[PDB]
Formats: C-alpha cells, structure tokens, sequence
C-alpha cells in the first residue's frame, strides 16, 4: 500500500500577491494585539503552532505533517497536555475567514514564518498547497517530545522528522521566543531577555548564564538563572552533549550562520511529508511590514 | 512640547513588564544587559555608566530629551543602526507618551 | 518678468515605490490614532488641510498653491478660516521626520489623496515634484473663501481657482466628512451621518433633508435640519442656484459620476500652479491598506 | 469562546460616538439611517420590522450571534456585499469585544 503521499495542490487563482495579503493581515494583527501574554505578542504562541503541527509528522508512514492542516479538529488536541495552542488558534480565525480560500495547514504554517521575520527574524522561504485533510487523517498526540528528557532522545527523536544534529541545534534556536507557563507545561519563565525578538541569545545564555537545578511548584525540575532566566531539560542537554555543544557555540559566535540555518531547517519542518510537484512555483519570499512602510 | 504625556499609572507596567528586564529605575542601580537608565533626560547617548556599550550608539552624541528621542522606540534599528538594543516595541502614540512620563519623574 | 513659474522637479532618485511607504504611514497613523474628534479621526481634517493648502492659489499673478508648500503659520489659526488645521499638521509631521526628503506640498497633498482613498472614496491619481520655497513666497490671509455667503460668491470665487460650474459641485461633495466646528469656524454640526466615509451623502441630505434657518452659539446662521444636521451658507446656495441644483441631484442619483468627478477636481485642485515637465512620470494610482492586505 | 469580554463602559462610549448616531438601542426604538439594535442577538438578518434592508443584508439570513458580529463590523461590505451601511469597521479587537460586550447587555 506504501506510506501516504501528500501532494501540494495550490488554491486556485492564488499567485504570491494573495498570500502576501495574508501575511501582513498576521503581521499587523501581531502589531494590534500587544497585550498578550504581560506584553510579549502572539509571536511566540504562531512559531511554536507552526512546530507542533509539523512535529507530529512520523516518516515512517508520512502521517501527520503540516500538510494535513486537519488540526482544527479537536480530536487532534487533547487541550491540555499541549495547552498554550488554543490561543494561538483564536488569533487566525478571524484571518482565516478574511480568507477563507486558504488552506488550515497553508495557514498556521504562514503564520509561523509570519512572526518570525517581523520579529526580526530570518527571511524563510515558504510555499502553498497544503490541503485539509480531516478525513480518516487526524495525528493522535504524543508524538510530541517530552519535556524532561535528555540529548538522547532528543536526537533519536528529530531523525522521526529527518533531522540531523546541525538542524535541531539550529531548530532549537526558536527557544529564545516567548516563555513556559506553568500552568500549560508544568514549567515557568523565560530563557532570555527578548522574548518577542529572533536573536542568538539562546546560545549566548547556556554558555555565559550559571544554571542551577531547582523544582518549580509545578514539582519538575529545571536549570534557572540568577538573572531569572531558565531552560527545559531538553534544551539544557544540549550543552551536555558534546557533539551537541560544538554546534551551540558556533550560533553563539555567529549569528548570520545561525539564521542562514533556522531558515533552511524551519521550512524544511514546515514542507516535510510534502511532495511537490515540478509545476509548482519557486517558494514565496514575503515582504515584513517594515520594509512595506509600515 | 508636540509630544504630549500621559497617565502616571498604566505604563508602570509597561516598565515592569516590558523595560524591566533591562533598564532599572533606582539610583545607582545594578547594570543588567541595559544599563542604569537614570537621569538619563540631559544625559548622553550611552553614557552606561559601569556597563559594556558599542559603539554603534554614541555615535550621535545627542541628549535625551522629550522630542528628538521619540524615534528611539518605534524602530531602534532606524535611529540607530548597529545596536543592541533588541526588543518588541510599541505602535501606538499613547504608550510612548506613557513610559516617558515615568522616566521623566523616577529617572530624575 | 511672467508670473511666477513653479517647474515640478522630482526628489533625488525617488519612485513610485517611495511614495506608497508614505502613503502607507500615512493611512496607518490614520488607523492608530482613531480616537481624534470622538472617533471621526484624522480622516476630514487631512482633506480640509489639504483644501485649505490648495485654496491660496490665484491663477491671475500664479501665487499661493500647493507647489511651495512653504507656510508655517497661517496667522496664527485661532480666528480665521484656518481654525482646526492646526492638528493636521501635527499629524505630518511625525510622518515628515522618516521622510524628510519628501516636499511639504507633496506631503500636503499625497495626505489629503491618502485620506480621501483610505476613506472608502474614489481612486485619486497623485504627482510629485513640488519643492519648498523661502518667506517671501509665502501666501496669507484672506486667500480663502467665507461660510455665510451666496451661490454668486461660490462662483465668483472658485474662478480665481480655475473651476467651473460642475467642478465645484463635485468638491463641495467634499463637505460630507467631518463636521463644522464651533470654537473654531463659528459653526456647529455635521451635514450627514457618516462623517469618517467618503460618500455622496451631501448631495442626498442636502435636498432629502428639512433645512431652517437658525442662530448657532456663536451668533451665526445657518441651516439646521431635524435630523441633526446642518450646511453652511454656502452649502445651502448649491440649491437655491438652478444651475448649482441640476448638477446636486445629478451627484445625488449618481454616486459613481459623482465618484468620477471628484477625483478630476481634486486632483486639479491638488495641481493647481505647478508646471509639468513632459519627462515627468504618469500620475500615481496608490495602492489603499485594504488592498494590502489590511 | 473565541472573542473576549470586554467593558460596557467603554464599549458604550464606542457607541456613543460611532453607532448612536445610525443606531438606537432601547425598547420601541426610533429607525434612523440604521434600524433599531434590540434583540439583534438570536434574530435573522433585516428582520426587524418597519424597516427598508437591502435585498443583500437580507439574503445572507445569517443569525447574529457575538463572533460573527465582529467579522460584519471589522469590514461591513466585505461580509455583506452590496449593503447600504456605511461605516469604517473597526480594526481593533477590544474595540469589537468591548462594543459587542455593550451590544450584548445593552441589546438584552
Ligand atoms: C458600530 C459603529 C455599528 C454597529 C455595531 C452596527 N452599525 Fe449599522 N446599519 C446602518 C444601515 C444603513 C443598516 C442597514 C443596511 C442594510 O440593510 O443593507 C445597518 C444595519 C446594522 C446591522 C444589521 C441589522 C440587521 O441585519 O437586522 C447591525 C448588526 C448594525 N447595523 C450594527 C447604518 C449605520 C451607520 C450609518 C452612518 C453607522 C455608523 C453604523 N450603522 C454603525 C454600526
Ligand atoms: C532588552 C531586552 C531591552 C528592552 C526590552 C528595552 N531596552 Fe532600552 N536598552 C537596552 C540595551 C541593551 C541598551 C544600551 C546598550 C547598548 O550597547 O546599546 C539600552 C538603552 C536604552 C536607552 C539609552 C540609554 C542611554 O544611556 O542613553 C534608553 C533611553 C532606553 N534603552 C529606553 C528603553 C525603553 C523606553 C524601553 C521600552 C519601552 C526599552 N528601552 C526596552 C535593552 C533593552
Ligand atoms: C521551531 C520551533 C520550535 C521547536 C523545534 C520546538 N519548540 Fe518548544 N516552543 C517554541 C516556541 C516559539 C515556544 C514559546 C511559546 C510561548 O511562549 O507560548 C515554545 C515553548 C515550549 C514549551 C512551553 C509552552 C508553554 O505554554 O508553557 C514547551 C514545554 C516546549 N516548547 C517543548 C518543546 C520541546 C521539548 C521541544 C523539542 C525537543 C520543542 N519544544 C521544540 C518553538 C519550538
Ligand atoms: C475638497 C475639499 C474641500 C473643499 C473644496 C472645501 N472644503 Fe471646507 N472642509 C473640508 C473638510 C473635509 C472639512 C471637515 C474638517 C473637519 O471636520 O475637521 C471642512 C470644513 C470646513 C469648515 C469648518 C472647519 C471646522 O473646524 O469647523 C469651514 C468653515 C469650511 N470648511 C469652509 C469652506 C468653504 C467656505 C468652502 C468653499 C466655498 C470650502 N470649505 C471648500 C473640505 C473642503
Ligand atoms: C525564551 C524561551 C522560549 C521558550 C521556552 N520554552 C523557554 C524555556 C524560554
Ligand atoms: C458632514 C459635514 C462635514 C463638514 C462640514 N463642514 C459640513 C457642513 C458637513
């Protein structure tokens, strides 16, 4: 029977002028809605949607992947478990029926690219022909990675989504965006000091920040600063492992290399388990609102 | 002046949760990854008293007052090139009304 | 010596694309700030500023127009005519600060085009080349017409401005946004429902509507209608002139002429005074935030 | 649910200065340009009485609840083409969940 193909169909009459209009609609709904979060912006909550959506792809049998855009089911997510997300959500409806001509999966994938090039971000190339699939195809969860775990499973587990040691490194870069919640993850506190802006600062903080394994009142442990900032476990492996470390303090040197990599890894997630046809256009490369006058 | 000010109470916030993380507020309060910003109306464009500076930033040399320093926040990366100075920002007139207030009478 | 010779000469290497970055700040801050005059916004003022700038020229000696674009102070904008502009300029000059290689007379105008699209009204097509100019240059009081008068004086006046009959009809549309103010003008009220919409309300109203006569608080007159509304002298003589009125109910039947019309008057309006060179580019057709995307 | 509560007393100030002026709201209230806004939560298009809607507000027949509200009043010829109600939108949420919060206690 093989293991499914998924194949990008683009929406019909849609050229690069439309989905650039649903671009700055995200990025400008990011700019009007501030408030968010003790003002951090619905920047980080899209970038994480765009990771979790595609972080269910298993390409042993090409199930799930961003393709699918099947999770506005609510089969899909448990809610809790993976909470954080449903706000993530009431932030594109409303962009989704300004244009109800693109597809789920086309949409919190471009929202996820959305926020970081207005967050001052890498330029990431993106493309369109992502189409719903709710039929017989809904990704149970817990093909999600675990937060307690270490560079082992870490590893093993990114290989599921074909990723190799440089990838997820830069992948994890995405880390310096936004917070834990507590009362989502069972974690709490930022890992840096700009949480609405795409920096390096990840590296920077593992490497010169002095970490201390302490509980939170949620009981899991976590390494925290004395600046206050903190890290997951599984982020904190990667200084652990050696193979690991080495790739750490290159972004941490170089941060032109860093974004040159979070964007070929980043849409790589986005289009995994996706077959293009050789009649599709050259990905998208949108414009921010800033370089539009804006 | 031609920029107005506004309420001393709402945007406390907006330095708590928004310029905490760098900027302190006291006198000769302890440097983070920003400076002590203190007195900083009549002060220089970096002065960073104890704390690591570029060069990006003194560049321009020019005091912090109410007018000239209204592009500071809306696009750093505009005003001055280079910098360090990363963060989210705000679009809206009323909340750079609002912060200035504030650090116009604690940064005194 | 010929009268004064205004040759419209383009800023240093600037385009199409240039101009749209500010028309988009423009329409942007008109969106931001939407609290000005109790959520009317800066959408009128722009197009009276506009107006007003446009309103000096005198086609017999070529003074005043909106090629300098060089006044500062309209003696001083308490008593006369220009009472309320004050805070149209102090809506362009934050845009002028990013811009500062952009003209007064073009940000003058382009923000009285920017206004007028963004407010749902007709596509204004908008040049550039005016250049700023000493005191000496400078028009004064006494260019622009007065509220309380007759259809004789409409006429007589918009002469000196080049307009006919039909072209004026089609800019005293115009008076369909925003609303008469008391502390400033003498006068009280809006003419029309909507006041922040480009529409041709004016015209339905002005005919549709009951109108008495009636002393303002500041001891003017002027016609009030049951509905609330009310128009100024000037305003009124549109139907008590036979050839003013046949052209009212025409706008009145007719959104789409009246649409039409506008947009040729404004923009003559707009260019009044400035010679253009044959090696200038077209005419401007700018793209509104609605189109965008937004 | 997907919208938020906003305040009624500034939700009314919206109203006050954007609405009023085409919209009552009271009991047995007076058509203007704009038809009369009780009850509107849980009835159809154009269906209050004595009132002359365009054939396109009535065609849609969608029941007006709190969410599909805020997409008619963020672009009001968008969602319905072809209707004679002229009015900006607003382009702020609070200012839809603020006004539909007034909407909701205002219109029982
Ligand atoms: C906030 C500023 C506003 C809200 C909230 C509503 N309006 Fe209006 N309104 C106006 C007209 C001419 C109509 C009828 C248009 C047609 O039938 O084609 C309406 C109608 C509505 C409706 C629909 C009611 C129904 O379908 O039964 C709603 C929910 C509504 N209005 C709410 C006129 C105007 C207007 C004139 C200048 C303004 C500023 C507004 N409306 C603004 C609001
Ligand atoms: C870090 C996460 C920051 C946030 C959020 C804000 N600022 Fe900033 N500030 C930051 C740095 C790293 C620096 C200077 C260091 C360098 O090398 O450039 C500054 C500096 C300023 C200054 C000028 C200081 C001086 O001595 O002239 C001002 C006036 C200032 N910052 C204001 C400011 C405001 C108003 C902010 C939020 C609304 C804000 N900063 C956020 C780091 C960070
Ligand atoms: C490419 C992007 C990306 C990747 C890959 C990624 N994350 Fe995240 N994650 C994010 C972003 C962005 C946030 C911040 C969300 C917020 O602040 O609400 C986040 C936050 C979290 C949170 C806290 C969410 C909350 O609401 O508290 C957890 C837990 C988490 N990530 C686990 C993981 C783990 C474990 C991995 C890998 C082993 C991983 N993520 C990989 C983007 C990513
Ligand atoms: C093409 C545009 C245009 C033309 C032509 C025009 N006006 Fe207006 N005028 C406006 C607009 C728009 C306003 C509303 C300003 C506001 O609401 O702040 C206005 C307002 C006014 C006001 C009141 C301003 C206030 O703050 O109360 C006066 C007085 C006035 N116009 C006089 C005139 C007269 C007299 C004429 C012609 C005989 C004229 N204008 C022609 C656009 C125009
Ligand atoms: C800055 C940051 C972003 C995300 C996460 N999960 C953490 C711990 C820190
Ligand atoms: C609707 C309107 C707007 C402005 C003015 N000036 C008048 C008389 C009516």
């Amino acid at each position: 029977t093989t293991p499914l193909v998924h194949v990008a169909s683009v929406e019909k009459g849609r050229s690069y002028e439309d989905f650039q209009k649903v671009y700055n609609a995200i990025a400008l709904k990011l700019r009007e809605d501030d408030e968010y979060d003790n003002y951090i912006g619905y920047g980080p909550v899209l970038v994480r949607l765009a990771w979790h959506i595609s972080g269910t792809w298993d390409k042993h049998d090409n199930t799930g992947g961003s393709y699918g855009g099947t999770y506005r089911f609510k089969k899909e997510f448990n809610d809790p478990s993976n909470a954080g997300l449903q706000n993530g959500f009431k932030f594109l409806e409303p962009i989704h029926k300004e244009f109800p001509w693109i597809s789920s999966g086309d949409l919190f994938s471009l929202g996820g690219v959305t926020a970081v090039q207005e967050m001052q971000g890498p330029k990431i190339p993106w493309r369109c022909g992502r189409v719903d699939t709710p039929e017989d195809t809904t990704p149970d969860n817990g093909r999600l990675p675990d937060a307690d775990k270490d560079a082992g499973y870490v590893r093993t587990f990114f290989q599921r989504l074909n990723m190799n040691d440089r990838e997820v490194v830069a992948l994890m870069g995405a880390h310096a965006l936004g917070k834990t919640h507590l009362k989502n993850s069972g974690y709490e506190g930022p890992g840096g000091a700009a949480n609405n802006v795409f920096t390096n600062e990840f590296y920077l903080n593992l490497l010169n920040e002095d970490w201390k394994l302490e509980k939170n009142d949620a009981n899991n442990e976590q390494w925290d600063s004395k600046s206050g900032y903190m890290m997951l476990p599984t982020d904190y492996s990667l200084i652990q492992d050696p193979k690991y470390l080495s790739i750490v303090k290159e972004y941490a040197n170089d941060q032109d290399k860093f974004f040159k990599d979070f964007s070929k890894a980043f849409e790589k997630l986005l289009e995994n388990g996706i077959t293009f046809p050789k009649d599709a256009p050259s990905p998208f490369i949108f414009k921010t609102l800033e370089e539009q006058g804006l | 002046t031609e920029f107005k000010a506004g309420s001393a109470k709402k945007g406390a916030t907006l330095f708590k949760t928004r310029c905490l993380q760098c900027h302190t507020v006291e006198k000769g309060g302890p440097h983070k990854v920003g400076p002590n910003l203190h007195g900083i109306f009549g002060r220089h464009s970096g002065q960073a008293e104890g704390y690591s500076y570029t060069d990006a930033n003194i560049k321009k040399n020019v005091l912090w007052d109410e007018n000239n320093m209204s592009e500071y926040l809306t696009n750093p990366k505009k005003y001055i090139p280079g910098t360090k100075m990363a963060f989210g920002g705000l679009k809206k007139e009323k909340d750079r009304n609002d912060l200035i207030t504030y650090l116009k009478k604690a940064c005194e």
